[PDB]
RNA sequence: UCGGCUCAAGCCGAUGGAAGUUUGAGGCAAUAACAGGUCUGUGAUGCCCUUAGAUGUUCUGGGCCGCACGCGCGCUACACUGACAGAGCCAGCGAGUACUCCCUUGGCCGAGAGGCCCGGGUAAUCUUGUUAAACUCUGUCGUGCUGGGGAUAGAGCAUUGCAAUUAUUGCUCUUCAACGAGGAAUCCCUAGUAAGCGCAAGUCAUCAGCUUGCGUUGAUUACGUCCCUGCCCUUUGUACACACC
């Protein structure tokens, strides 16, 4: 009896953070495989890796680390990523509450839905643009889908009744499709638009 | 700019209309979608879960989340 | 202030004090004594005299009062006058 | 010839000079066959001192640190009463000697 | 329906929808800590809004106020003593204050203390830096 | 003094907030004798 | 007569110097040094203080 | 099996002692309480009635933990921060007298003994016995 | 050690390994200059000046802090990723008493600040496991400048000190200002780093919002270029060489 004797069934079954599974995972496009690492899955984000030392050490890393991490900004929220790890498994309750599926597979899919394209680099004009709306490459668009995601999150439930749980929760259910009530896809969906003009 | 401390008949028979068809319960969409107060909402909650109608998942002293029967 | 034991300084105003008091003849007010100090506290038994005391600068007479039991004598001899300001220079222009 | 259990303490700002003073000390001792308890060594405290450079203030502000150490290194010892005065002759300079009979 | 969203003590209105304890910390003289003591020694229910109650309890709540050694509550804990050579306790409230705050301007002021003159001009009583500081307003 | 300074009512804190408030030609270090 | 500098002096600064310059500013207080922290660098070899 | 106190969740057994504590209802009052400050630190009083109670198992359990304990380190583990305003906050410790006297009671009660071999004061016994028994309902009942 | 570039010096990437950016961080540090700073560190020092109504030394009181207003280094906040109430509970660097009064445990009195009585330690032995803060669990409050915020002031109680008024600081009760993420501008920074949070030492009888050090939690983005702002090397021009002052 030295382990707690409720949290027993998972022993005879793959490993999995308890209340999911990583197993079946979607099959919806590619290119951006080989940037998302879950094959090798872990429980709880508090892994003390060195990513940082290298250039591409932190492309092998699983994404639930990488949201944990991404929520913890401006000031207050600095190094305590244990409210961050919370919100995530606790938000990942909420959608599954609210939708049948998979909530591994509410943020996948959003992820590789709201990532640009092309974009706009700032070379001198004396003033002016020439901006030749230049491509982007697969790492740096889950970089910054993630970086602006979570600051939607944020500052929707800043000033609010709501709470982040939630709020970070309504945003993934709404990236799923084209709902255009989401912080990321409505200035996602801008970012071609602009790059587009200059084309 | 305020909720209503006390909770009167028109809400009461509204709740006990579509809190047994809804998919998620909270305190904060019990104060936006009911124009309640917080402190009845949690008052709300506990009565209504010892009657056994709503299915708690997970409780903490931040967040209680609750389900359909 | 009381419970600590009192040096020469506070004796030797206090015997000035009795002094005059005692030579001041009825329906005349005492003669007036200047000192320096400025750290003793208001004494009800100090009461019916006129002390000028030092501020600073000059030497300031006050009519003393009965009921400020609880200030001391340096409160009332103001150090520095009052600022009534003037012209700006040729500064405060960066 | 009744035993008092001594002990003998050593100070200096040097350590190879001390340390080598100490295992030729235990060596001496134990060549007349006497039971020795070997060389507890006490830690050693570093202490320091930070002041400005300047001595007026124009210009960046720079520190330096000057620092001292020190050593310990304490020795006891099972013997009779006025052996110890034949022994502990033939010391080194500066380093410092004080004898506890710990009775 | 009791339910009464107005009350009025001592010439000014409180709320009612708001605790117990909180509603009396709006009048003047009397803070959150003060109100939860002598709420506390009246034996009311802290745990209901201001709105439900009644009249009687209110009067012992009142009652306290006025003359609070009387009903076992320390010295140390108030806030007025020495109002002359030879002064008592006091507990001062909503318009007291005001008044025994005018007051002691006069006072300071005819006796030509240092700190009347500070308060006459308006300057700051409490020896601090000025030169530079809250100069604007 | 100190008693005179009180009837002393010239200039307040309000009186002082009422109250209102070249070309050269040589170079960088030029100018003057500096 | 002799009451002129009756005043105690033990008491706070002033009551201590350096005992090269008597100049009290930036005294040294450590480990019972009283040497001003100008002249010390200069002497600091002798006295065995060793920077790294 | 057989169990002791460090076999329990720790906020269980603070809760689960303090009901069975005042059922039994015997220990002194001084009055001191509705008057107490928790501390130079804190504002104001704690919210629930029954605080002082609750308290006794907290202080009880350690010195059971501890090779002996004293009325003076538990001003400083009782201690936190305070809001001085402005300025940068610092480390400042709980009162005093209300730790003092509420353990002299509570030893009165055959709980603990005085230790003046060497200072302090070490629980007895018959009170380490005690905390057993509530201990051991808890394992069960889970 | 390997696998692809490559004449080579090397660079990158995988494996092994505690460690593969010079393994991490510092100390010292060339030829030669500046009308850079210091005469207020020195019984280091030239000249000038003052010297007994002293610019020598000493005692009393004050001021350097006085305030319509411009500028620089910092501290607290604008809240729910929060505030408030209980409880669970984890460090490291250092410091400490002789002619003096240091670090202080324990017992007793005291709401609190404080007070009295034995005692230990000149120290890996006693203070000290420095039970620090942050943090974690259970509740109260609930979008309202409200229980976020703590400027301004009144009353009272103590401590340091010869002396607290222009409040030293602390404690007790009341009073409850501006401030909703901040224009034109502009700074620091590449991994146990920024940032958050506290602790020790220095000055010190008391006073830290300061500096020098210590630890806890712990990330986004890059492995680059000469577009802006500095600097050095080459080519070039000179009527300058005290050298564009
Ligand atoms: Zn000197």
């Amino acid at each position: 009896d030295v382990l707690p004797k409720e949290v027993l069934a998972e022993v005879g079954s793959v490993k999995l953070f308890n209340r999911w599974s990583y197993d079946d995972i979607e099959i919806r496009d590619i290119s951006l495989t080989d940037y998302i690492q879950i094959r090798a899955p872990v429980y709880i984000p508090h892994s003390a890796g060195r990513y940082a030392v290298k250039r591409f050490r932190k492309a092998n890393c699983p994404i639930i680390e990488r949201l944990t991490n991404s929520l913890m900004m401006h000031g207050r929220n600095n190094g305590k990523k244990l409210m961050a790890v919370r919100i995530v498994a606790h938000a990942f309750e909420i959608i599954h509450l609210m939708t049948d599926q998979n909530p591994i597979q509410v943020a996948v899919d959003a992820i590789v839905n709201c990532g640009p394209r092309e974009d706009s680099t700032r070379i001198g004009s004396a003033g002016t643009v020439r901006r030749q709306a230049v491509d982007v490459s697969p790492l740096r668009r889950v970089n910054q889908a993630i970086a602006l995601l979570t600051t939607g999150a944020r500052e929707a439930a800043f000033r609010n009744v709501k709470t982040i749980a939630e709020c970070l929760a309504e945003e993934l259910i709404n990236a799923a499709k084209g709902s255009s009530n989401s912080y990321a896809i409505k200035k996602k969906d801008e970012l071609e638009r602009v790059a587009k003009s200059n084309r | 700019a305020q909720h209503s401390v006390i909770l009167d008949k028109a809400t009461s028979d509204k709740l006990y209309k579509d809190v047994q068809s809804y998919r998620l319960v909270t305190v904060a969409t019990l104060v936006d979608r009911l124009k309640i107060n917080g402190a009845l909402a949690r008052k709300c909650l506990k009565d209504l879960e010892e009657k056994g109608l709503i299915r708690q998942v997970v409780g903490h002293s931040k967040m209680k989340i609750y389900t359909r029967a | 202030k009381i419970n600590r034991g009192l040096k020469r300084r506070p004796l030797g105003l206090i015997k000035k004090l009795r002094k005059a008091k005692q030579e001041a003849k009825p329906n005349e007010k005492p003669e007036l004594v200047k000192t320096h100090l400025r750290d003793m506290i208001v004494v009800p038994e100090m009461i019916g005299s006129v002390i000028g005391i030092y501020s600073g600068k000059e030497f300031n007479q006050v009519e003393i009062k009965p009921e400020m039991v609880g200030h001391y004598l340096g409160e009332f001899s103001i150090t520095y006058k009052p600022v009534k300001h003037g012209r700006p220079g040729i500064g405060a222009t960066h | 010839p009744k035993v008092h259990k001594i002990r003998i303490t050593l100070t200096s700002r040097k350590v190879q000079s001390l340390e080598k003073v100490c295992q030729e000390l235990i060596e001496r001792a134990k060549n007349k066959d006497l039971r020795v308890k070997g060389p507890v060594r006490m830690p050693t405290k570093t202490l320091k001192i930070t002041t400005r450079k300047t001595p007026c203030g124009e210009g960046s502000k720079t520190w330096d640190a000057y620092e001292m150490r020190i050593h310990k290194r304490l020795i006891d010892l099972t013997a009779p009463t006025e052996i110890v005065k034949q022994i502990i002759i033939n010391i080194e300079a500066g380093v410092e000697v004080e004898v506890t009979i710990a009775a | 329906t009791n339910f009464n969203h107005i009350l009025r003590l001592l010439n000014t209105n409180v709320d009612g929808k708001q605790k117990v304890v909180y509603a009396l910390t709006q009048i003047k003289g009397v803070g959150r800590r003060y109100s939860n003591l002598v709420c506390k020694k009246a034996d009311v229910d802290l745990k209901k809004r201001a709105g439900e109650l009644t009249s009687e309890e209110l009067e012992r709540l009142v009652t306290i106020i006025q003359n609070p050694l009387a009903y076992k509550i320390p010295t140390w804990f108030l806030n007025r003593q020495r109002d002359i050579v030879d002064g008592k306790d006091s507990q001062i409230l909503a318009n007291g204050v005001d008044s025994k705050l005018r007051e002691d301007l006069e006072r300071l002021k005819k006796i030509r203390a240092h700190r009347g003159l500070r308060h006459y001009w308006g300057l700051r009583v409490r020896g601090q830096h000025t030169k530079t500081t809250g100069r604007r307003g | 003094g100190n008693e005179a300074a009180f009837r002393d009512r010239n200039a307040g804190r309000d009186a002082n907030r009422g109250k209102p408030t070249r070309r050269g030609g040589f170079r960088g270090r030029g100018k003057r004798e500096e | 007569e002799s009451v002129w500098n009756s005043r105690p002096r033990t008491y706070g600064k002033g009551s201590r110097a350096c005992r090269v310059c008597t100049h009290q500013a930036g005294l040294i207080r450590k480990y019972g040094l009283n040497i001003c922290r100008q002249c010390f660098r200069e002497k600091a070899a002798d006295i065995g203080f060793v920077k790294y | 099996g057989g169990v002791t106190v460090r076999d329990v969740d720790a906020h269980k057994f603070v809760a689960a002692y303090a009901a069975f504590l005042k059922r039994q209802g015997k220990l002194p009052v001084p009055g001191w309480v509705d008057t107490v400050k928790t501390g130079n630190a804190k504002e104001l009083p704690p919210q629930d009635i029954d605080w002082w109670y609750i308290r006794a198992a907290s202080v009880a359990r350690h010195v059971y933990l501890r090779k002996t304990v004293g009325v003076g380190r538990l001003r400083k583990v009782h201690g936190s921060a305070k809001n001085r305003g402005t300025r940068p906050s610092h480390h400042v410790d709980a009162s005093g007298s209300v730790d003092r006297k509420i353990m002299q009671a509570l030893e009165k009660i055959q709980v603990l003994e005085k230790d003046e071999e060497r200072g302090g004061r070490r629980i007895t016994q018959q009170g380490q016995r005690d905390l057993d028994r509530i201990a051991q309902t808890v394992a069960e009942a889970d």
